[PDB]
């Protein structure tokens, strides 16, 4: 409703860097808000794409940002009569970024890994990896829970059970308020998908450079399965956290599996031991139900509600014809120990191929009426196909069915405006939560400041 | 007695005709002051109205093109008639309706294009062996249905990129099956092999030289290949006037839009041709898999009948996709494609067993209604489609157009075309709302309030500005 | 296999000293080395891993260094608890191999041993055996040589030696040598002597007795 | 907290077999590699092998191929080391080891399990008094404990009374049997003025003999 679409702020990265692929707000130890930006195709030392991360100080004028530096060199360790290898070429550092406390977590889902032993090998595969930074102190750490030293022959013998070679850990990411990092790895267990969790504190204290293979004892990984319903489900394509079991001491995980059960798609709510509490099934095959998930209490009863994006949902229209427009599903959490019922509200895109619901960002309470609100992206929506972000306001019965405000892309065609979103943080300290929108196609980020309601 | 024509008390000839389709206007001078000029045509002549001064348009419908339906689709440079009539002139006065018919025939001996698009991942090795004579075998059976058959071949595996592709050791790139005791081709996304041709032994010999490759994950990149086989018109060689059968064979799941992100591919599919002189899909490693919606758009655009010929372990999957892509056919393929011949023949029959009318560019103010006559002269009201047809059969539809009021533009045209068909019925509509006498109006007539009005159709009208 | 040559075998040092133990591999192991500690009569504790990284709980006065095939363990300001055995281990290649070990001992002023010889007891002789015992108590350094002589002539067969660890009180060492003969053979001779050779004297410390006579 | 708790000391005969255990405490045994190391006074430390309890795959030093057999049961959270066709040279202390962080390191150690291979039967010691020969200001007595098996033995003077100025030397293996000695030093005015006794206990054969030192 009250985001200012006239005076925007623009941050920009190098051409072709995909600056703005991912982003988040970052508060330093003094509470000063900055913007961390991932640029997964930033050039490295060898003039080769490796990705990169930028930490943008808040300025109304915006502009260029300094780099948040990470080691981009390939590593090699000869130990235990084996040879460990990391490969950072085209690893996509900054394909996801998230901030917790005064720490930044930036991931490279497509970092490859291999282990050589004489003539055999583990196979060169994208286990993925995450880089952690404490900007103020300069502390650095890494986390790559899918790295292993098992040779190829062994996997073949055991029918590829517990095969974490293609995890792509960090594909998606989130951090609990308690400081537990949770990574989505959609390629885990031969593309079933898995989650990897570990306290940030333990990642730092257990990490040392040059080791490449080390234990994080406090970590917890999800489980493999023989059920074909999970095969190629990309469990962990998206991830989020919230409170859904009525126990405030426990933190529940929300996991998106957009190709679950032969591309039907699904979203699951689990406890911290990866035990399934609920499962939301997709409505339409190939709609990619679970591409994005969002957790926020929209109707002000103190109970977290669930939003799920299916950006490729085909709406039914006249003459038995279908139109790909995308759809968002709202699930209100019921009072006490009960299952999430049918959706409370269905929001459906309008523009053909607009991909409405590709991203869903909690905005907090934008208009300050006591109800939290959201922003939904249609990165190729709008009458021009340049992209749109639609704001929906909370209310006692859930969300409004019509948007209170629509943000048209200020960038050219192909910018993918709205592919990444983040809200619920007051960056200019005016008492209103603001919205940052990534447009990696244009290598830029737009900041929308919330203003007093008119 | 009085009627809606007189009791409405109209002011002009145009307003008179707008009352009801039965109303007529008398532009005669010698007409009593008390007698209305807007009445039934019978009542006007009854009141000694000059027949020439009577304005009374009648909604009609006359054919302009009415070629006879062809008995054979063979021969000719596509002078084949599938729809009749091909063009009609439609005239409608306000709030009136006229009716017309249309005949549609599934013409016998119509040319056919069959492009064989084949999964050549490792499990399809034995499938290649069994179709080595498919070209000639398929030629023999299709000869019973058509005298103009063309066939072609294309193959796919998956996007040649990690993690779908094995990328270590270096040997694995030249030979993905190195760690086994055989050789297979380097991985390829989609490659066109044989342009549609009537020389069927070209199919046999090309197939005999084909071989499989090997990739990591069960879902394959067949939808990339369907898109390219559809939009690369000139390369695949689809003919303008022919049935287009795209035979998609596979024994596995398939990749769909937004899967590509696991290979670091986020660029949406642009639905354009990207097969060059090397006959390989060059955007395989840089462009995402196509969506069902985009696939549907292009299949429809190019009149391609997609056939999902898949194994029993995935028939349910592709049957469900088929429901999301109207016009698509599914058949059960054996584990070695040994039955693919009969599968194609049955599919071709099923494809030509339906006639479904479609309307293009219908004006807002026009509404249509349909009565189908399928089988033996059995009318079916409120239906614009027929099923269970055989080659050579003919069906007909009774159509009625109802116009609401009168539109600004007095001449428009729309189309009635069966789905997948070449021919169509063009309906040229004309909205007869005006009167002929208006073309000879007298502006600033000295009969109308000292030049303050216009005299038309035998009455005075307030001029412009008043 | 990779040979791990650890040096020195032992060193005499005091509290607060800054000492350094070294380890040489037969080939490059690229920091794939660990350092271990074993306090007297107890199990092992990890000090260093991957050449320089301190194990959790280890004091910062410990530190590892080196590269290629030469590495070092350093202890700044020795504590009373640091006097123990230290081993290096490489895990660059299977099988894992260990260093010979290094024992840190308490340094002190030299001290000559207190020698004491003891003829066979009456009980043992009546049973058919005969053991002459020779105690060498409280001396420093640890290096000492005992020599048995029967009728002046050296005897090497049937000798049994035993040493104690560095004493907790005076930080000295002690040794027990026992010459066992048969009853019959013990009586073939008269003079029984044990000679102690220590760096605290050029002349060997001699103690002896004569059978029958007393 | 990470603790490796091994089984008690074993006492077996040659040609037989034994199976040591290593139970994880405060963590899952399945987390890391578990190694086994052999220690002897002369030969020093030797690496036997490792096991990954998550799958049961093992590696061995070719020296121990045949005798050593490492296994693991994730249920009881325990790792095992089986030794077969035992020999005198298998007499050693065996430790189970795991890494802290580094996958290949050797950081946490069990307390160690003592193994002793011998054909010796349970034999009681022979305690002999050691009085000096027929002068100075300081006198030194002794006590010889000979030919006992197995270890250990507790030696005290005057029943723990006289403790200071004593040197009980480590036992030594003399032909399948153990031999031990102990000396004590006091002033000349103490002995033979005051009675000095050598108390030796051998709980194995359950014998507590005591010999009073008498002059010559
Ligand atoms: C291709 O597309 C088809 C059509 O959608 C899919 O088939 C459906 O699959 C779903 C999921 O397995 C089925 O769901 C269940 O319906 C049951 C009741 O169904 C009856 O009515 C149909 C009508 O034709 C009968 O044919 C059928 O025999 C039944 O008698 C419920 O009992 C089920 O409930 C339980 O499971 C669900 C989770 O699935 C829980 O949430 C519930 O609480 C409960 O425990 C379930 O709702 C559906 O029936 C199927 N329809 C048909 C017509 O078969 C294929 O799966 C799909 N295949 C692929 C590969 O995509
Ligand atoms: C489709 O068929 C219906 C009959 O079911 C036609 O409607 C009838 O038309 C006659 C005119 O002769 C009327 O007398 C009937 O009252 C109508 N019945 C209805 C409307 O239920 C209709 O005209 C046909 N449409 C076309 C386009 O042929
Ligand atoms: N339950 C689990 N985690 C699990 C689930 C599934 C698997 N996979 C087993 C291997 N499958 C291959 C076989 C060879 N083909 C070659 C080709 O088509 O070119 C590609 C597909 C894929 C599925 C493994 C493990
Ligand atoms: C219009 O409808 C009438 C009534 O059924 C019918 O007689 C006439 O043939 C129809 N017109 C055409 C062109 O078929
Ligand atoms: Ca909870
Ligand atoms: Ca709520
Ligand atoms: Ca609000
Ligand atoms: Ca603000
Ligand atoms: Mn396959
Ligand atoms: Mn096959
Ligand atoms: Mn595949």
């Amino acid at each position: 409703l009250n985001l200012d679409p006239v005076q925007l702020t623009f941050y920009a990265g190098p051409n072709g860097s995909q600056f703005g692929f991912s982003l988040d707000f970052h508060k330093d130890s003094h509470g000063r808000v900055a913007i961390v930006v991932g640029a997964p195709r930033t050039l490295g030392p060898s003039q080769e794409e490796t990705g990169g991360v930028f930490l943008c100080p808040w300025r109304a004028e915006g502009g260029q940002c300094p780099s948040l530096l990470f080691d981009l060199r390939d590593e090699t360790r000869n130990v235990g009569s084996q040879t460990l290898q990391t490969f950072k070429a085209r690893q996509g550092l900054g394909a996801s970024v998230v901030s917790w406390s005064d720490v930044i977590v930036a991931c490279a889902p497509w970092q490859h890994w291999n282990v050589l032993e004489k003539t055999e090998e583990a196979e060169k595969t994208p286990v993925g990896s995450c880089f952690l930074a404490q900007p103020e102190s300069g502390r650095r750490a890494e986390y790559s829970p899918c790295r292993g030293n098992t040779l190829s022959r062994i996997y073949v013998e055991n029918d590829f059970s517990w095969d974490k070679r293609y995890c792509e850990a960090g594909f998606s990411s989130v951090v609990t308020q308690a400081g537990e990092l949770v990574l989505g790895a959609p390629g885990g267990y031969y593309f079933l998908g898995l989650l990897a969790q570990a306290p940030v504190a333990d990642i730092f204290s257990s990490y040392r450079p040059g080791i490449l293979l080390w234990h994080v004892s406090s970590q917890s990984l999800s489980f493999d399965s023989s059920n074909p319903e999970y095969f190629d489900g990309y469990w962990g394509y998206s991830v989020a956290v919230g409170e859904f079991d009525g126990d405030l001491n426990t933190t529940e995980y929300v996991v998106g599996a957009p190709t679950w059960s032969w591309t039907l798609g699904a979203v699951e709510i689990l406890d911290s031991y990866y035990q399934r509490l609920h499962r939301l099934r997709g409505e339409q095959m190939a709609s990619y139900f679970g591409h994005s998930v969002a957790v926020t209490d929209v109707n002000g009863d103190g109970r977290h509600d669930l939003l799920v994006g299916a950006p490729l949902y085909m709406e039914s229209r006249a003459d038995r014809k279908l139109a790909e427009v995308g759809r968002v599903y709202l699930f209100l959490q019921p009072r006490g120990p009960h299952a999430l019922g049918a959706p409370s509200l269905l929001l459906t895109g309008t523009q053909l191929y607009g991909r409405f619901g590709s991203a869903i960002a909690p905005l907090g309470d934008l208009d300050r009426d006591g109800y939290n609100d959201i922003a939904v992206a249609a990165p190729y929506g709008g009458p021009s196909g340049r992209g749109q972000v639609l704001v929906f306001l909370g209310q006692s019965e859930g969300l409004r069915s019509r948007p209170s405000q629509v943000l048209d892309s200020p960038f050219p065609t192909g910018s993918a405006f709205g592919f990444s979103l983040r809200g619920a943080v007051d960056i200019d300290d005016n008492g209103y939560p603001d919205l940052i929108v990534g447009a990696y196609g244009a290598n830029q980020v737009a900041v929308y400041r919330a203003q007093p309601v008119v | 007695g009085p009627n809606i024509c007189t009791t409405r008390g109209v002011s002009s000839c145009q307003q008179c005709l707008a009352v009801s389709p039965m109303c007529a206007w008398c532009s005669d001078e010698a007409l009593p002051l008390g007698s209305p000029r807007c009445d039934l045509k019978e009542n006007l002549l009854k009141d000694n109205c000059a027949p020439e001064s009577i304005e009374f348009p009648v909604s009609e419908a006359r054919v302009l093109e009415d070629r006879p339906l062809s008995d054979k689709g063979s021969g000719d440079s596509s002078q084949v008639t599938q729809v009749s009539p091909q063009r009609i002139a439609l005239r409608l006065r306000p709030d009136d309706s006229k009716n017309f018919s249309i005949q549609v025939r599934q013409v016998e001996d119509y040319p056919v294009d069959i492009y064989y698009l084949m999964d050549l991942s490792y499990s399809m090795k034995d499938d290649l062996w069994s179709i080595q004579n498919l070209g000639t075998k398929l030629a023999t059976q299709m000869r019973k249905l058509t005298s103009n058959l063309r066939i072609g071949f294309g193959a796919f595996v998956d996007k040649p990129v990690s993690p779908y592709m094995y990328i270590s050791p270096p040997e694995a790139l030249e030979n993905p099956c190195y760690d086994m005791k055989t050789t297979c081709l380097p991985m390829f996304g989609y490659k066109h092999v044989l342009t549609l041709t009537d020389q069927v032994t070209r199919f046999n010999e090309e197939v005999k030289k084909q071989s499989v490759s090997r990739n990591r994950d069960a879902p394959e990149g067949g939808f990339d290949a369907i898109m390219q086989a559809t939009v690369c018109d000139e390369k695949i060689g689809w003919r303008n006037d022919a049935s287009h059968l795209l035979v998609f064979t596979t024994d596995a799941k398939t990749h769909i839009a937004l899967d590509g992100r696991l290979a670091g591919i986020v660029q949406p599919n642009d639905g354009q041709c990207h097969v060059g002189s090397d006959n390989h899909y060059s955007a395989s490693t840089t462009m995402d898999y196509p969506s069902l919606g985009l696939m549907t758009e292009k299949l429809s655009q190019k009149n391609i009948n997609l056939i999902f010929a898949v194994t029993e372990n995935v028939v349910n999957l592709y049957q469900n996709y088929s429901e999301l892509i109207p016009g698509t056919t599914v058949g059960v393929l054996s584990m070695d494609s040994s039955n693919v011949l009969q599968l194609i023949v049955d599919a071709y029959g099923k494809i030509r067993s339906k006639v479904e009318l479609e309307v293009r560019d219908l004006p807002e103010e026009l509404s249509l209604s349909f009565n189908a006559t399928c089988l033996n002269n059995e009318v079916i009201p409120g239906l614009k489609s027929c099923m269970g047809l055989k080659i050579g059969d003919t069906v007909s539809f009774s159509i009625e157009a109802k116009v609401r009021g009168c539109p600004q533009e007095k001449e428009k045209s729309f189309t009635i075309k069966p789905v997948g068909f070449k021919d169509s019925l063009i309906v040229q509509v004309t909205f007869d709302c005006d009167c002929a006498c208006q073309a000879q109006a007298e502006p600033n007539s000295h009969r109308c309030n000292n030049g303050n009005g216009t005299f038309e159709c035998g009455v005075c009208r307030c001029g412009p500005g008043w | 296999d990779i040979l791990m040559t650890q040096s020195p075998s032992s060193m005499s040092v005091s509290l607060g000293d800054t000492v350094s133990i070294t380890c040489h591999a037969s080939q490059g192991i690229s920091s794939n080395i660990g350092w271990l500690q074993q306090k007297p009569g107890k199990s092992f504790m990890g000090l260093i891993y991957y050449g320089t990284n301190l194990v959790d709980g280890v004091p910062s006065r410990f530190s590892g260094s080196g590269s290629g095939a030469d590495y070092s363990l350093t202890i700044s300001s020795l504590d009373s608890e640091d006097f123990a055995d230290y081993y290096c281990v490489q895990y660059a290649q299977l099988p894992y191999t260990f260093g010979g070990g290094t024992k840190l001992e308490i340094k002190r002023a030299d001290a000559a041993p207190t020698v004491s010889i003891f003829p066979p007891s009456s009980e043992q002789l009546t049973s058919g055996g005969a053991s002459v015992v020779c105690f060498l108590n409280n001396f420093y350094p640890k290096d000492i040589n005992v020599k048995w002589k029967i009728d002046g002539s050296e005897r090497q067969n049937g000798v049994l030696n035993s040493w104690t660890d560095q004493d907790s009180k005076d930080s000295t060492y002690s040794m027990s040598s026992t010459l066992t003969l048969t009853k019959d053979e013990y009586e073939r001779h008269n003079s029984y002597t044990c000679e102690a050779t220590h760096k605290t004297s050029t002349s060997p410390i001699v103690k002896s007795f004569n059978r029958n006579e007393c | 907290e990470v603790q490796l708790q091994q089984s008690g000391a074993e006492l077996v005969k040659p040609g037989a077999s034994v199976k040591l255990s290593c139970t994880a405490s405060g963590f899952n045994i399945k987390d890391t590699y578990v190694h086994w190391v052999k220690q002897r006074p002369e030969q020093g430390l030797e690496w036997i092998g490792r096991i990954d309890p998550a799958n049961g795959y093992t590696k061995y030093d070719p020296k121990f191929q045949g005798k050593a057999t490492i296994t693991a049961d994730t249920s009881s959270n325990t790792a095992y080391l089986q030794l077969s066709s035992l020999t005198s040279e298998d007499t050693a202390v065996y430790y189970c080891v795991r890494p802290l962080y580094d996958y290949y390191a050797m950081d946490y150690w069990g307390q160690g399990t003592s193994v002793t291979v011998s054909s010796a039967k349970t034999t009681a010691p022979s305690v002999y008094p050691l009085a000096p020969v027929c002068t100075g200001s300081s006198v030194t007595l002794g006590c010889l404990v000979k030919g006992y098996f197995p270890e250990p033995v507790t030696l005290t003077w005057n029943s723990g009374s006289l403790s200071s100025g004593v040197h009980t030397f480590p036992a030594v293996l003399q032909s399948d049997l153990y031999t031990l000695s102990s000396s004590v030093t006091v002033t000349s005015s103490t002995w033979p003025s005051q009675s000095i006794t050598c108390n030796v206990a051998h709980p194995a054969s359950s014998t507590k003999v005591d010999k009073k030192i008498e002059p010559r």
